């Protein structure tokens, strides 16, 4: 039960990093942190979607 | 409900439909002589009207 | 026209044979022995193909107004002669056993290859007439040959009402068609009235009962089962051999069968023979009565490349090579069941659940029966194959979309009983002519095996037969 | 030039094993090992010697190595072996499974051996001939004639003729469904070729004239459904799967091998090589369809492993699931993702050939099939269960194993191109876990008590566990270091995705 929970929970982790490469490209952390207000001059209604699916 | 697979059994109904049938041709054979004769005619009366459609 | 040397060098082979009668009588007269017998019937047939060569010599042309020789007559000539040096082949084991009167055999099957090498050539409708009955009055006697078991007279009185009925449908027609056309010459027949055209419907109920189709097949189950396998032999390739030449030739010639009137219903007994042979042929436990269900199919796959004729030049070739595919195939099939009734026995005892071993009791002829099992199938590597394909190209050419797709569902469908016989010999166990008869059908197996990896010289002999 | 010798060394070996088995009874093994290492000397040299980090844009033709030779010329039909970079990738991982599936067969002495050798070489050997095929008619006969000799193998090898169950319903099925969708993809080889003689005037039936044939829409469709007909019954797909678990639990678990790790990959080689690039648009039109089935299947295959009893009937249907990841992947516009189908492909034979071999060997060690019978084994076993727990483990998305990095590239190709069947598509994982700990758990967690034969336990020979040391170590190292196999599949996936790109 532990396992299959925990596996829900990697499903809903991984969505997010399918958005976040979708969305700015590399998945490195900090390359992400000065990249991600650069992409993110116009659109911003799907990062609700990365992060809330993230989180 | 899928302790038995669903989608193999319903695509054999291709062999199931074919063995029927089969069977059902081969107990439309008699032996009897008199109705290989008529099997002769009743082919010449369709191979006629089939012709004559044409 | 008179005879001339020409005329007398392209008739060679319809003389050879009928020598051979000759000859034979004489000696059955004179001695009355088997061993002479099969050996002068065989010489005169092997005399026939040598004496091909020589026809090949002459060019296409005619001899009289009744026949036409042409290079695709030579190509069925030939066919029809390995047939008939295979049923000989095959009958001295069988008819070592029998209890007397041992030599009117070989008689019977020379006049049927008299008969079938009359129907390769042909050019008018009288000859069509004097070949169908000419291999007609040995298969009417030789099914009976042996009538003292209670099934063989069954099967000959069977057949012999049936053929003498086909017959006479035949021939009403022949006459119904001439009372339109002024001559009943092939080429100048049909210079779509509907009297014409029924006078044709007529002549295919009397062909379709000898090719077996769809509503005159009920013959071909009885009598395979209760002929002698030699004659089974015969009954089950030469016949039907030679007489798809002729109804091959009058569609071609003649210029009614380019109408789409006789097309359809042609289409749809092609049609309705592979289902209606593919669908009850399962069902079946007895070995001969199975390879007579399989030869309604089979003639059904040649019809389908039949109505195609007329679209594409594919189409001779494609019959052809067909035709010497399956020749091989039921050869060795039929000689390994013959085979096995190495004396005469009585009645021999085969079915699908008598053939259970038999590898390990004979390994050499199982694999015979396996090889040419998987032949008359579609399994790639194996002749009938390469013959299936171009079936299925000839109706993607003329675009004959369910007829193509009945051969595969009746490949899909006749797939079943194929297998079940190819691995039956594979369960758990329950003189020097024969030595030849064996290496009759080895023979037969090496040939299938190449000409299915290698196909290209079987090709290269049609298109050099094909004018 | 080594293209002729690679597919004919398994004809070859047959051949001669069949000729030493009136000399001698132990020579077969030995001799069928020595030859499927010359046979993987060839393909490793083929992957050392060759250029295998090519050029990613230099067309759709391009080859290695290259055969032609004229076999029937009134078509055009030639023997035109040619071999690119993931047919490579094919060719090395079919010589390992004959070398696993001659490793299994060791020490299997019968009343005949050589037949079964010559059988098993002729299988593989047409499985090599299918990934070496550029011409139509030479793919479709090495494509059918792999396929007639593991009937034999399922009649005469599934029980030696006691029970009639392993010949009228396993080995039947497998033949027919089979070979009803060959004869389908014939016609619709012929059907393209004809329009093909139509636009210019040739018999052909070579693939790179055959790639830009001119076809009318709404004519090319058609052909697109009969050649996916043919490759959707291989590899198994939604309404046509259901040979495969009665194929695997049915035949020795060595014809296993052949049956689940090597022919499901021909059908997905020619979805990639002759089906897409064929037909751009046809596929195009068609590939929502095809999205469709893949979803279903993955889900479909999960359940109905939950719900199965038996061990070879479960990994038989892991595998219909594992397949659709791969399908998904294939009919969708990206490089990403048919890069991750690949080293997903690999990683599939290489997870269900260890746990085939596994199972089989549980089979003879306690002499019981059915899964639930037993139970608590660990106590017993000593190397078996352990081994078996992280092929399990290996058989989801578990990383340091090939399949996480195969299934998962997949998904980020898929969100790439399409979101909502994507994020449908990635729940099979959370089903994967569940069929996989319901195997573990009923097999190996519990009480030895559970049958009265799990108290009398054999013990584990070297060679087996040797056999199965390689394969776990070979899983590991492509989970962990996947790159050097993606650097050679790099320039064929391209220019395939490419064509598939610029002919819309």
């Amino acid at each position: 039960k532990a396992f299959v929970v925990t596996r829900v929970g990697d499903v809903f982790l991984a969505f997010a990093l399918f958005i976040l490469y979708n969305e700015l490209g590399t998945l490195n952390f900090r390359e992400m942190v000065e990249l991600a207000p650069a992409h993110f001059a116009d659109g911003n209604n799907m990062l609700m979607w990365a992060t809330l699916m993230l989180l | 409900l899928l302790k038995r697979d669903p989608l193999n059994s319903m695509m054999n109904i291709p062999a199931v439909l074919s063995r029927f049938a089969g069977k059902g041709l081969l107990l439309s054979e008699n032996g009897y002589l008199r109705w290989y004769v008529a099997s002769m005619s009743i082919g010449a009366v369709v191979v006629l009207a089939l012709l004559m459609v044409l | 026209m008179t005879i001339t040397p020409q005329n007398l060098i392209a008739l060679l082979p319809l003389l050879i044979v009928g020598l051979t009668v000759v000859v034979v009588m004489l000696s059955i007269a004179w001695r009355r022995n088997h061993f002479l017998n099969a050996t002068l019937s065989v010489i005169g047939l092997n005399a026939a193909l040598v004496s091909l060569w020589f026809v090949g010599q002459a060019g296409a042309m005619d001899v009289t107004p009744l026949m036409r020789v042409d290079g695709f007559a030579m190509l069925y000539t030939g066919l029809v002669l390995l047939a008939s040096l295979a049923t000989c082949t095959f009958a001295y084991p069988w008819l070592e056993g029998y209890n007397d009167n041992k030599d009117e055999f070989y008689l019977l099957v020379l006049i049927a290859a008299l008969g079938g090498i009359l129907l390769a050539n042909a050019n008018h409708l009288a000859s069509l007439f004097l070949g169908i009955e000419l291999i007609s009055l040995p298969l009417f006697g030789l099914v009976g040959y042996a009538f003292r078991q209670k099934r063989s007279l069954e099967a000959s009185i069977k057949y012999t009402i049936l053929s003498a009925a086909a017959s006479s449908f035949l021939l009403f027609g022949m006459a119904l068609v001439y009372a339109q056309s002024g001559d009943l010459s092939f080429v100048a027949l049909g210079k779509n009235e509907p009297l014409l055209l029924a006078g044709f419907g007529l002549m295919i109920v009397g062909l379709g009962f000898k090719l077996s189709l769809v509503p005159f097949h009920l013959w071909t189950p009885d009598v395979y089962q209760g002929a002698p396998a030699p004659v089974s032999t015969f009954l089950a390739t030469a016949s039907k051999i030679a007489i798809f030449g002729v109804v091959m030739r009058l569609f071609l010639y003649a210029p009614v069968g380019d109408s789409e009137a006789i097309r359809v219903v042609l289409a749809i007994i092609a049609f309705a023979s592979i289902i209606f042979g593919n669908l009850m042929a399962l069902s079946q436990t007895n070995i001969k009565r199975l390879l007579g269900y399989s030869s309604i199919s089979h003639l059904g796959y040649l019809l389908v490349a039949l109505i195609a004729l007329q679209t594409g030049e594919m189409s001779m070739e494609a019959v052809g090579v067909y035709l010497a595919g399956y020749l091989f195939s039921s050869l060795g099939a039929f000689g390994v069941v013959s085979l096995m009734s190495s004396p005469y026995r009585g009645p021999d005892a085969d079915s699908l659940f008598s053939y259970r071993g038999l590898f390990w009791h004979r390994p050499i002829l199982a694999a015979v029966m396996t090889v040419m099992m998987l032949s008359l199938a579609g399994i790639p590597m194996t002749l009938g194959f390469i013959g299936k394909f171009y079936v299925l190209a000839v109706g993607v050419q003329a675009h004959l979309w369910w007829l193509v797709g009945a051969v595969v569902v009746g490949s899909a469908i006749g797939l079943y009983y194929y297998l079940r016989v190819a691995v039956s010999l594979y369960l758990h166990a329950p003189n020097w002519q024969y030595s030849a008869g064996g290496i009759v059908v080895l023979i037969s197996a090496l040939l299938v095996l190449v000409l299915g990896v290698w196909p290209q010289p079987l090709i290269s002999i049609v298109r050099l037969a094909m004018p | 030039m080594l293209l002729p010798w690679l597919i004919l060394i398994p004809f070859i070996g047959g051949f001669l094993c069949w000729q030493t088995e009136r000399f001698g009874v132990k020579v077969p093994r030995w001799i069928a090992l020595i030859t499927m290492g010359l046979t993987l000397a060839l393909s490793l040299q083929l992957w050392l010697q060759g250029g295998y980090s090519l050029t990613q844009s230099a067309g759709i033709p391009q080859w290695q190595s290259e055969f032609d030779m004229p076999w029937i010329p009134r078509f055009g039909i030639s023997i035109h072996l040619a071999i690119d970079g993931l047919s490579l990738l094919m060719v090395v991982l079919t010589g390992l499974l004959g070398v696993l599936a001659v490793l299994c067969s060791w020490k299997e002495i019968e009343k005949y051996q050589g037949f079964f050798h010559l059988n098993l070489m002729w299988i593989l050997g047409g499985v090599i001939g299918v990934f070496l095929a550029i011409d139509m008619f030479l793919f479709f006969f090495f494509w059918e004639m792999m396929l007639v000799p593991m009937y034999f193998l399922i009649a005469l090898w599934g029980h030696k003729a006691s029970d009639g169950k392993t010949r009228i319903t396993a080995a039947t099925k497998f033949f027919i469904y089979t070979q009803a969708s060959g004869l389908v993809m014939l016609i619709a080889i012929l059907a393209l070729v004809f329009v093909h003689y139509n636009a210019t005037g040739v018999w052909t039936f070579n693939y790179e004239e055959l790639l830009n044939t001119p076809m009318s829409s709404g004519v090319e469709y058609l052909l697109m459904l009969g050649f996916f007909i043919a490759f959707a019954v291989k590899m198994p797909v939604v309404p046509l799967h259901g040979w495969l678990p009665d194929a695997h639990s049915q035949a020795p678990t060595a014809g296993s091998v052949d049956l689940a790790g090597i022919l499901l990959k021909t059908a997905a080689y020619g979805l990639l090589r002759f089906s897409l690039p064929l037909f751009p648009n046809a596929s195009a039109e068609f590939a929502p369809i095809a999205m469709w089935l893949g979803v279903i299947g993955i889900f479909y295959g999960a359940w109905m492993a939950f719900a199965q009893t038996d061990i070879k009937r479960l990994i038989a249907y892991t595998s219909v699931s594992h397949m659709g990841f791969v399908l998904i992947a294939i009919y969708t516009g990206s490089q990403l993702a048919y890069q991750g189908a690949v080293i997903q492909m690999i990683a599939h034979g290489l997870s269900a050939a260890g746990l085939f071999i596994l199972c089989g060997q549980l089979y003879e060690r306690i002499h019981t099939r059915d899964m639930r019978m037993m139970g608590g084994l660990w106590s017993k076993m000593k190397w078996l269960p352990a081994l078996s727990l992280f092929f399990a483990v290996a058989t989801l998305g578990m990383p340091g194993t090939g399949n996480f990095v195969g299934e998962f590239m997949i998904l980020f190709g898929s969100f790439q191109v399409v979101p909502v069947i994507t994020v449908i598509s990635t729940f099979g994982l959370v089903f994967a876990s569940v069929y996989s700990l319901a195997m573990l758990h009923r097999a190996y967690f519990g009480k030895a008590k559970s049958q009265i034969a799990s108290q009398e336990l054999p013990g584990m020979s070297l060679r087996e566990l040797f056999m199965i040391l390689l394969l776990v170590v070979l899983l590991v190292l492509l989970g962990f270091y996947p790159q050097p196999i993606l650097d050679t599949s790099h320039s064929a996936i391209g220019n395939i995705q490419q064509w598939f790109v610029n002919s819309v």
